[PDB]
RNA sequence: GGCCAGGUAGCUCAGUCGGUAUGAGCGUCCGCCUGAAAAGCGGAAGGUCGGCGGUUCGAUCCCGCCCCUGG
């Protein structure tokens, strides 16, 4: 995760150490970061309460048997000499405990009065509050119970809690983990107000604790990754103490529960600075520490109890006889802290970040130690984050830091974390921005972040710092130049394109298509491109039907859905579905997208290095990889494809409207189509028909199948049609047509054929035999009486001929028409009608 | 007395949207580039500057094409189309992209899994971030009405430095979040073979859905793509 | 920026006409001898007065046109005369008229700009050409086939004409009867965009295709793009995922009173729960009083947060009869 | 078997033309303008020089 | 990932811890009624109660695994 929550007062704190007094509303403290990449996700004030709300000690308590619940009559001291009797049902505190009392009067976050009920038969003089009552964290299960020491009884609520704070919830870009801590953003907002920044990981604010030997004997196999390898130990810790009110509630304000002094230690140092912390009983380790990878099959229990499945990339703490963590991602429960645990071993490492993120997330464990180390922390304060720890715990825990530290800091040790120094034109900011900045914009703005700037004429030197290993490239230093000035001075000025060449041909067929389909009845809709569970087993297909060789999703939001789409029918099917099944039973429904048709099992191709371009054999291998993508129009059509009205009661939908849609999709790529009869599932085999463009076929139209309807609970007669686009060539034709002024010749023919006969046929051998004389033919008439054979069917014809340059005669006419006749008996068996 | 015996039809919003986005960039002398939805990794993540093994690349989920460790996957974003644009068009470029684009999210009101993203690229000597700045002003312009204004804030993108996010103000009236931009990253341009210190360029991102969500009041986005007639029969028949 | 939003209606306007069956040709703007003499038009109609050609082509032919029929009505003629005796034309072209006498302005010196009064001056001195759609129709309107023998146009026809502009202009229409030359005063629609007058629709007046030469049976479409206001609207639909109720009403109204009048009445009734209305039968006879009629209309009811119930949208119906009742005295058939 | 109950239609080759150019001069930032054809002597000559 | 809690007719839901879900509202069908409808009255049809197995003479209900949602 990459969230990151923190109280206002605590950032108020750090900043104010180099420029005190700073203090910003909430409103513009959310603006402020916003305008230099801090996504706000959101900011929660603590409370508000009103009234008599204080801090209690439970002096007494009496348990009322007899009821739903274990309730308490309790007796609470509330600083007077007068104790008051409050009833609570919560069992998370004892006599002695100081808690935080809400009394008649008061008023709690929500507009909840408070006033004394009789209840329990008993009586109540107020509440003991819970953290969800008093808005000031999540819990609710038990009543808050400070520390011993918080405060004493009768001091304010309000004050001792905290509750004028507020919470700021930040969304922390990856390229940005030193803003994971207090230090990140309170020195991120020094930059953004100009102010001077006291970092709070310097050896002023953490003086070094003395260096008098090693603490722990330590092995580090170099080939982990890790970078730094830190110990010091804190002896004597008392096992009863408890961290004091103020770090408790901090760590409750930023997301994080606290335990123990040790464990609230290292969570608090980490929050503040960014390093990841970490304390082991040292009583529990067993011999030399060592930093090695994992071996095959090895597991670990982690100090939450649960075995963990390791790999040879893990990298583990280990000692002589166990696992003592998991390097960045969690400790193990061999050297874990208990409440008995008086010695501990403090633990500052510097972690691979490709290491961290790759075992974290195969383990599932985005710890807060983890989300930081895949993000980089800052090397250089794993000393000052250990010192300070160490010195924390000791106060807080009563317990002596040990003057004795191990420090592994690689082989041979690294004295310098800086990046590699970048060499930039002093301009270059401005360049890439628009805008003409000030003079020592750039250096100001890039020694304000904590990089070394050195000026060489016109060229910068700048060395980024520790902290921020995102700045590697001149792009890098002009993004912190550009969002420290801020974004909003960049001018808008419209950029120099050239002369385009528009939407090309097929861009421009698609809109055709959609606008003809649309405007003949037809409602557009986005087809899914993931298949339905199973749809090719209800369409009856083959087990090799080239529909079914599809692509696979690994992780996809419906286990029961992973292929893809090599048809947008199954898409379709199912927007039909939704739409009848909501009383929209006349419904035409079309859509335009592409399908996955893949040639081969998925093979993938290596990573190729991106420092170059690419060949162009690498471009060609790179697409064969890659499962063919062409460009589909389909639609289906159920119900009513008339309306009823004042005409009419309408007409079903059948076969001959998906036809009529090839011919629109046709009409509307200006080419010619023919359709034969075809038999291709889930159509109806006697009502579908195969389309095609001069010898390719570009797909099927026609009624769907009666048993594919009744096992997909389609409506009947359910129709459809699908057209390969891509296989329909793009046509730009140039007719130059002469209209021939003499009359016209109108003559009709009709030709008895064998019924399973296509009309189209007997109309295209009509006109062949015609000749250039025949100006237009349309079926007019089909006729199927016994006067005419069984199986046998009269097609009659209107005719129309007429001459370029000369008025016909009848004979002139009946000659064609008799060629044409001769012709239809000759291609399809036609009989002139008796 | 009714005479339309047709009955009503009408072309989805989000493709009258695409079209009309499509208009208003080839007005200015942009081209409408293409897209495979199943990209490569090469494409999709590598060319465009994501670290490996790095929560830039894995912070942001993917569907994946079987089996495991394939190279391939639907892609995340239209982005690689600069890839593909940059490898194999001769600069200048000036080029948008519209496609579906794939995201691991619930299907909910304001969310969609299947959506419909603008990829826009830029690439020409002496591009600016003044020049993405005013191409975004013309954009939303030609989306928001003449009164429309925008916000540009630092964010981040592993294939622009510097990074932002565009804001638009056309509640009643605020800074609602509209897409990501910012400079190509000169990687990009190395991993095309192209001089960051001849050529500069800028990119854009944004989602269709989203754009017709605050443009046009919608409530449900579930409405935008289940398909029921009753959400594009009100749109009319669409040229 | 593109096309404007008037030339890109254009564009969807002629798209949407040759889709539905219509063939566009280029109209001459030179009337034809005396065509408004032929359409019987008044002496003092509007459309008489226009702007006359000093040296025209043809003597007899010098006038300006006021009006696209005349042009579209001459290629209707050559295309019937020479065998095609079933089409139907439209043209989207600019007209021309004058709101005085031809008016001349003075030479303004050319050596600079003339002044923004100059302009304005020189405008106002020139007719007003606004741009106009326009269609005819003749012959039969749906071809015969193995379906059937076919359908000959009728007055339908121009106005389902109308209604594919104005779904094309994405604008709503209103029809009402009217009487205009050259359209049949019984069956003419004046075509309204809220409360401006857009054009006329209709079947020609008999006298008119007699003295014209014209198929019988002509019918005619104009209207002034210029009137219609351009729109863009923004629709934000919300589908109820709750089931609908069905119910069909049969309301008696006098003979004139316009179907769509009811349907507005029911619809201005109803309420939010209407999703939908649909006219599927006109009744006349004798079970029906003389010189009136029933119409039975289709009713689909939804609510958006819940399942209705049968009285739910009998009391929806119930508010839609009385509001039929109190706008076009409708009376519940009983 | 015949299935488009619509008769023919066409627009006519020279708006068709007239599209074409259009789109392709937008293409390339160019714009559409407006004129009258019953134009003032002012405009059609004396202003063209 | 956690133990829960949801998945039930065409739509939105209620309800059952072993042999009928006497399921509701709307949707579908039939009769009376109407020229044809609708309402009204009177009636019907339709669920393999998420999937796959197990237990049992029998599973919507009990058990296991799995798919799809909310906390
Ligand atoms: N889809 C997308 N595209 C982008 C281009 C530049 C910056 C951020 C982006 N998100
Ligand atoms: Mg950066
Ligand atoms: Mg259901
Ligand atoms: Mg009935
Ligand atoms: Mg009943
Ligand atoms: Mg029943």
């Amino acid at each position: 995760s990459n969230a990151m929550r923190l109280p206002y007062s605590w950032l108020r704190e750090v900043v104010a150490v180099g420029a005190s007094g700073w203090d910003v509303t909430p409103g513009e403290l959310e603006q402020t970061l916003l305008r230099i990449g801090h996504e706000v996700e959101e900011v929660i004030p603590l409370g508000p309460v009103d009234g008599p709300v204080t801090v209690g000690r439970v002096a007494d308590i009496e348990e009322l048997t007899g009821y739903k619940k274990p309730i308490r009559a309790c007796a609470v001291d509330i600083g007077d000499r007068q104790y008051r009797e409050i009833i609570c049902g919560a069992t998370n505190f004892a006599v002695g405990d100081l808690v935080v009392v809400a009394l008649p009067g008061a008023t709690l976050p929500g507009g909840f009065t408070i006033s004394a009920r009789k209840a329990y038969g008993r009586n109540s003089d107020g509440m003991i509050c819970s953290a969800a009552e008093l808005n000031l964290g999540a819990d609710h299960s038990g009543i808050l119970v400070l520390p011993p020491g918080a405060a004493e009884p009768g001091a304010d609520g309000a004050g001792v809690l905290g509750l004028d704070d507020v919470v700021f919830h930040l969304a922390i870009t990856p390229d940005r983990g030193y803003c994971m801590s207090v230090r990140g953003l309170a020195r991120e907002l020094a930059c953004a107000y100009d102010l001077d920044f006291v970092d709070p990981a310097s050896n002023s604010r953490v003086p070094p604790l003395p260096i008098e030997g090693p603490a722990w004997p330590l092995t580090v196999q170099p080939e982990t990754g890790v970078r730094r390898f830190a110990l010091r130990p804190v002896i004597g810790i008392d096992p009863a103490a408890v961290s004091p009110w103020w770090l408790q509630r901090r760590l409750l304000l930023c997301g994080i529960r606290a335990t123990c002094p040790a464990v609230d230690v290292t969570n608090y140092v980490m929050l503040e600075l960014g390093h990841p912390m970490h304390a082991h009983d040292r009583n529990r380790i067993s011999g030399t520490l060592g930093v090695r990878f994992a071996r095959s099959g090895e597991t670990a229990v982690t100090l939450d109890g649960i075995e963990r499945k390791l790999d040879t990339a893990d990298v583990l703490i280990v000692d002589d006889a166990a696992t003592a963590a998991i390097g960045g991602v969690m400790g193990a429960a061999s050297t874990e802290v208990r409440a008995d645990s008086t010695d501990v071993l403090l633990e500052a490492a510097i972690w691979d970040p490709a290491a961290v993120s790759r075992t974290q997330r195969r383990l599932h464990l985005p710890s807060e130690a983890a989300r930081r180390y895949e993000r980089t922390v800052d090397p250089a304060i794993s000393v000052a984050a250990l010192d300070r720890c160490a010195r924390l715990l000791a106060d807080i825990a009563g317990g002596e830091v040990s003057p004795t530290l191990t420090d592994w800091r690689g082989d041979p040790p690294c004295d310098d974390w800086s990046p590699p120094p970048i060499r930039m034109g002093v301009d270059v900011p401005d360049r890439i921005a628009g805008v003409a900045y000030p003079q020592g914009t750039t250096a100001r703005r890039l020694a304000q972040i904590g990089a070394v700037v050195t000026h060489d004429g016109d060229t910068l030197t700048v060395t980024p710092p520790s902290w921020r290993p995102d700045l590697r490239q001149p792009a890098d230093l002009v993004e912190e130049v550009l969002r420290l000035e801020g974004l909003e001075v960049i001018p808008s000025v419209l950029p120099p394109a050239p002369a385009g060449r528009g939407l090309t041909a097929g861009q421009q067929r698609r809109r055709t298509i959609g606008r003809s389909l649309a405007l003949s009845g037809y409602v557009e809709i986005l087809p899914t491109p993931f298949l339905p569970a199973g749809v090719f087993d209800l369409w009856g297909l083959e087990a090799d039907d080239s529909r079914r060789m599809t692509t696979r999703v690994l992780n996809p939001l419906e286990a029961d859905r992973p292929q893809l789409a090599t048809t947008l029918l199954p898409a379709l099917l199912e927007a039909l579905v939704r739409n009848v099944s909501r009383g929209l039973v006349d419904v035409a429904l079309f859509a335009i997208a592409q399908v996955v048709q893949p040639t081969e099992q998925t093979r993938g191709v290596g990573l190729i290095p991106v420092d170059r371009r690419p060949t162009d054999d690498e471009i060609a291998m790179l697409d064969a990889s890659l499962p063919r993508q062409p460009q589909h129009v389909a639609a289906v059509l159920a119900g009513l494809r008339e309306p009823r009205g004042p005409w009419g009661p309408g007409r079903p939908v059948e076969a001959a409207d998906a036809f009529e849609a090839v011919r629109i999709i046709a009409r509307a790529s200006r080419v010619d189509v023919t359709l034969r009869p075809a038999q291709y599932l889930p159509w109806h085999p006697g009502r579908c028909a195969q389309v095609f463009v001069g010898e390719s076929s570009v797909g099927h139209a026609g009624q769907l199948h009666p048993a594919v309807i009744e096992r997909s609970g389609l409506p009947k007669g359910t129709c459809a049609v699908e057209l390969n686009l891509d296989a329909i060539p793009c046509s730009a034709p140039l007719p130059a047509p002469r209209v021939s002024p003499y009359p016209a010749v109108f003559q009709d023919v009709s030709l008895v054929v064998a019924a399973d006969i296509p009309a189209q046929a007997v109309a295209d051998a009509v006109r062949a035999g015609a000749g250039d004389l025949l100006e237009d033919i349309a079926l007019f008439d089909v006729f199927t009486g016994p006067q005419i054979g069984e199986h046998r069917k009269s097609l009659t014809f209107a005719l129309r001929f007429r001459a370029p340059d000369r008025t016909l005669t009848e004979d002139d006419a009946s000659a064609a028409r008799d060629a044409a006749v001769q012709s239809a008996a000759e291609r399809v068996g036609a009989v002139l009608r008796g | 007395l009714p005479s339309t015996r047709v009955p009503a039809g009408a072309r989805h919003p989000i493709i009258m949207l695409a079209e009309h986005v499509a208009d208003t960039f080839i007005a200015m002398g942009w081209e409408l580039a293409e897209g495979p939805e199943v990209e490569t990794e090469q494409f999709n993540f590598d060319a465009l500057n994501f670290p490996a093994d790095h929560p830039a690349r894995g912070e942001q989920d993917t569907f994946y094409i079987a089996p495991e460790d394939s190279r391939q996957l639907l892609r995340t974003h239209t982005s690689p189309v600069q890839i593909r644009t940059l490898l194999a068009r001769e600069l200048p470029v000036y080029i948008i992209s519209i496609g579906r684009t794939f995201r691991t999210d619930e299907l909910d009101a304001t969310h969609t899994p299947i959506f419909h993203q603008v990829e826009g690229l830029a690439v020409d000597r002496g591009l600016s971030m003044a020049h993405l700045r005013g191409t975004l002003d013309a954009f939303a312009r030609a989306e928001f009405g003449p009164s429309a204004r925008t916000r540009i804030r630092p964010h981040f993108f592993p294939f622009t430095e510097p990074s932002a996010e565009v804001d638009v103000w056309f509640g009643g009236a605020a800074w609602v979040e509209w897409g990501g931009c910012g400079m190509v990253h000169p990687n990009v341009l190395r991993a095309t073979g192209i001089d960051p210190d001849l050529y500069s360029g800028f990119a854009f991102g944004m989602g269709l859905e989203r754009t017709l969500q605050f443009r046009n009041g919608i409530p449900d986005m579930r409405d935008m793509v289940e398909g029921d007639v009753r959400f594009s029969l009100p749109f009319g028949v669409g040229a």
